[PDB]
């Protein structure tokens, strides 16, 4: 997210058992770091390997 | 800072975005130097 | 430690008895706050 | 630092055409449209046509199918050519350079195009030196009467411009073909007659320089 | 970023991001060179 | 509706002049917040009184 110009950017990594689409759970992530960008977002990409 | 920026016959360096459309949010910035339009004739490119 | 002092951590100033508890904070909580909104518990900066 | 002077006409009949170039100097003609407009000729300002930024032009809506742009990257300087003039449209030209909102910011001195039917003619400068009998208090006074010449302009200084406290410039009469010019200056009587003094007349439209002791 | 060789323009504005060190503020305040010093929703005295 | 609810906060920033305005808008506010609470506890202990 970008609240007042501070790109926030959340993390968490925990361990599954799953098998199909997304695990119903709950589970509080974290900040990992903040980067006052200033620019405005409006799309979005995935890198994949 | 009259003494260390002007110089003889004006100092146009400094410059500022004499208009825009809509009014910048806090803390916002645009270096574009590309010529927008004012009313609804459309120009892409040429001044005028 | 153990002692009513005028503390000053950061801007986080008032008047307190500095002590260790038990509290875990995270690497990035760096104080805490009751619901009155007053500091219950913070993190040296000089050595965390 | 900054130029934005015309220059090249002489005198012109009406229903002619002609040429103007106006030397610009401060910025670079890629970066600003040089504005082209009049001086007042009777009603309000007229303004004549602008060349953008290595683009099209706009021009007036009197004046689109008679009056061109000619602009010069290379040498950094604006051509005008106009056609079908009127001795209504005698007045100074000036060059400009283009605005933030298409405005005029910079402004030249330009040159005073006159249109008219009669012919070119030089001054016949005399000047107005007082006699022998005249009285000085503090000062003295002194002119030329710079009469018989056509057309407009003709620049009237003391010793080549040296004199700037008093000088008062006249406009020019317009008489049957031809002008009359006066002038005034206000100098101590310091230097008339002791040191030497000649009025300096040149006319531009002829490049005429005539020098008259008073 | 005061006595800088030139600034930017009033759009172009250049956001020096000022972190993990300090300064002193009240050698600017009472600087006695500076002709407007006016600061807002803090004190140019207290935040040093 | 002041600068700041922590009346360090504000001491720390603000001029006396200018503190003395927001801090006394926490006055106004904290007053009536215990005002409201002797009122009703009043009226409470009237109940189990």
């Amino acid at each position: 997210k970008n609240i007042d110009g501070y790109f926030k950017i959340y993390s968490k990594h925990t361990p599954i058992n799953l098998v199909r689409d997304l695990p119903q759970g709950f589970s509080a992530l974290e900040p990992l770091v903040d980067l006052p960008i200033g620019i405005n977002i409006t799309r979005f990409q995935t890198l994949l390997a | 800072s009259n003494n260390l920026d002007s110089k003889v016959g004006g100092n146009y360096n400094y410059l500022y975005r004499l208009f825009r459309k809509s009014n910048l949010k806090p803390f916002e910035r645009d270096i574009s130097t590309e010529i927008y339009q004012a009313g609804s004739t459309p120009c892409n490119g040429v001044e005028g | 430690k153990n002692k009513c002092v005028n503390f000053n951590f950061n801007g986080l100033t008032g008047t307190g008895v500095l002590t260790e508890s038990n509290k875990k904070f995270l690497p990035f909580q760096q104080f805490g706050r009751d619901i009155a909104d007053t500091t219950d518990a913070v993190r040296d900066p000089q050595t965390l | 630092q900054v130029q934005l002077k015309q220059s090249g006409p002489s005198l012109v009949q009406p229903s002619q055409s002609l040429s103007i170039t106006c030397t610009v100097s401060g910025f670079s003609l890629t970066s600003y449209g040089v504005h082209w407009v009049r001086q007042s000729p009777g009603k309000g300002l007229e303004w004549l046509g602008v060349m953008w930024r290595g683009g099209n032009t706009d021009y007036n809506a009197a004046f689109m199918s008679r009056l061109s742009i000619t602009k010069d990257n290379s040498k950094s300087q604006v051509f005008f050519k106009m056609n079908s003039l009127q001795t209504d449209d005698t007045a100074i030209y000036y060059c400009a350079k283009n605005g933030g909102a298409h405005a005029m910011d910079f402004w030249g001195q330009g040159t005073s195009v006159t249109v008219s039917s009669a012919k070119t003619t030089p001054p016949s400068v005399y000047p107005l030196a007082p006699g022998s009998a005249a009285q000085t208090n503090s000062m003295v006074t002194l002119g030329c009467l710079v009469k018989g010449y056509f057309p407009e302009p003709v620049t009237v200084t003391w010793n080549s411009g040296s004199l700037s406290s008093g000088v008062h410039t006249f406009p020019a009469v317009l008489q049957s073909d031809l002008y009359t010019l006066s002038s005034s200056v206000t100098v101590p009587s310091s230097t008339w007659p002791s040191e030497t003094v000649t009025c300096n007349v040149a006319h531009p439209a002829s490049s005429t320089k005539v020098d008259k002791k008073i | 970023v005061f006595n800088a060789t030139r600034f930017a323009s009033v759009y172009a504005w250049n956001r020096k991001r000022i972190s993990n060190c300090v300064a002193d503020y009240s050698v600017l305040y009472n600087s006695a060179s500076f002709s407007t010093f006016k600061c807002y929703g803090v004190s140019p005295t207290k935040l040093n | 509706g002041a600068i700041s609810s922590v009346l360090n906060d504000i001491l720390s920033r603000l001029d006396p002049p200018e503190a003395e305005v927001q801090i006394d808008r926490l006055i106004t506010g904290r007053l009536q917040s215990l005002q409201t609470y002797v009122t009703q506890q009043l009226i409470r202990a009237a109940e189990i009184r």
